[PDB]
């Protein structure tokens, strides 16, 4: 059994913050990394930047530099994603796929959490 | 006026192991090193022959760019005249070197708690390596006792051993990446 | 970035036919391209790694080739249940980036 169950859909107001979970279980969490993908409705995927699952030091894609934070807790085996100052542009569905630390192909993905903003 | 691949070789995914150093030949470009100057984590930007400050408005020609991965302690051997295991069996620079030697601290990227036995280096060779030439020969080294003809055992040694690259070894044993720019200072092709 | 252009954007096939997809890179990537499949509103899955090797668990019809900067994924004897959007995602330089993605509909 290999899966990464995330948090349910969200809906926030412009300026609020969000924390999305990505709980991995079934495989040894340390033998692989974790990548995040953001998919706006009607366009293509975007790599958001991996996070070394042993230490937790992130590596942000040079576009999503600020406003994003890949915090990691290893007591419970769950990664995180936290967005500050939600804008009117980042309505999308956020995946989290286990991409290796030496191959980098996203085999096992998550169900996909959706984050929309409204007034 | 087209930039040349300092992107393809610096922020690349898989630097090849040291005993086969991938070698990219740059030509017909305008090489802007201000892209590297901004990127701070460079553990050692040591330039032999020129000084980094007067490096921009020059005009080089026949510039190469090597790359590999070596131990954190064995990074002090990619330099002209050094002695040891890497520069005698893997990659040696001549005495009249006129380039630069850059280094990382790639413990976040190339280190699993499982043994990262994927990178390798050369342990035994008949003679020392001539400058700027590689040896990918995969065959047993041995004194003239008995030709084992590709069998490992007593007085027969498989040449290429592997690094450990654990994320708990230490600042001196975790893998360091290295890029060796070697200018050749004929019409100048590259500039700033 | 290495922008990957996928052509064509639209497609029109019928079950039981052979059709080939195309995702050409912009820079030279040493066969470090993978191919993804995403159906309607689900997590995209992995079809083939490194543009030529297959994934144990997929059907025996998906098979792509190409090396360098021109890649082609050809699906032959297409079944109507293979509808979806196909993503190419290189792995050579950073940051990793996927293509725009093309859709393979029915007639
Ligand atoms: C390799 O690529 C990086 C960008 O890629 C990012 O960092 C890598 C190490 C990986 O982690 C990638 O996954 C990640 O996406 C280049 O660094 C970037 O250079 C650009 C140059 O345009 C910088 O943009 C500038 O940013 C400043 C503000 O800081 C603006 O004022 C400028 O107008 C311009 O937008 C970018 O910030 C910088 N990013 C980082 C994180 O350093 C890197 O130079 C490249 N290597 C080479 C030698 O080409």
């Amino acid at each position: 059994q290999i899966q990464l169950v995330q948090s349910g859909p969200e809906l926030k107001k412009p300026g609020e913050t969000v924390k999305i979970s990505c709980k991995a279980s079934g495989y040894t969490f340390t033998d692989y990394g974790l990548n995040w993908v953001k998919q706006a409705p009607g366009k293509g995927l975007k790599w958001m930047g991996w996070i070394n699952t042993y230490s937790g030091e992130p590596t942000y894609n040079d576009e999503f530099r600020g406003r994003f934070a890949f915090s990691l807790e290893t007591s419970t085996i769950t990664a995180y994603l936290k967005i500050n100052n939600l804008k009117n542009e980042d309505t999308a569905t956020y995946f989290c796929a286990r991409g290796g630390n030496w191959d980098w192909y996203f085999d096992v993905w998550g169900a996909g959490t959706t984050v929309t903003v409204s007034s | 006026t087209n930039l040349c691949p300092f992107d393809e070789v610096f922020n690349a995914t898989r630097f090849a192991s040291v005993y086969a150093w991938n070698r990219k030949r740059i030509s017909n470009c305008v090489a802007d090193y201000s892209v590297l100057y901004n990127f701070a984590p460079f553990f050692a930007f040591k330039c032999y022959g020129v000084s980094p400050t007067k490096l921009n408005d020059l005009c080089f020609t026949n510039v190469y760019a090597d790359s590999f991965v070596i131990r954190g302690n064995e990074v002090s051997q990619i330099a002209p005249g050094q002695t040891g295991n890497i520069a005698d069996y893997n990659y040696k620079l001549p005495d009249d070197f006129t380039g630069c030697v850059i280094a990382w601290n790639s413990n976040k990227l190339d280190s699993k708690v499982g043994g990262n036995y994927n990178y390798r280096y050369r342990l035994f060779r008949k003679s020392n390596l001539k400058p700027f030439e590689r040896d990918i020969s995969t065959e047993i080294y041995q004194a003239g006792n008995k030709p084992c003809n590709g069998v490992a055992g007593v007085n027969c040694y498989f040449p290429l051993q592997s690094y450990g690259f654990r994320p708990t070894y230490g600042v001196g044993h975790q893998p360091y990446r290295v890029v060796v720019l070697s200018f050749e200072l004929a019409p100048a092709t590259v500039c700033g | 970035d290495i922008v990957l252009t996928q052509s064509p954007a639209t497609l029109s096939v019928t079950p039981g036919d052979n059709v080939s997809l195309s995702c050409r890179a912009s820079q030279i990537i040493s066969n470090n391209l993978h191919w993804y499949q995403q159906k309607s509103h689900e997590s995209p899955r992995l079809l083939i790694k490194y543009a030529s090797q297959s994934i144990s668990g997929i059907p025996s019809r998906f098979s792509g080739s190409g090396s360098g900067t021109d890649f082609t994924l050809s699906i032959n004897s297409v079944e109507t249940e293979d509808f979806g959007m196909y993503f190419c995602q290189q792995s050579n330089t950073w940051p990793l980036t996927c293509g725009s993605g093309t859709k393979l509909e029915l007639n």
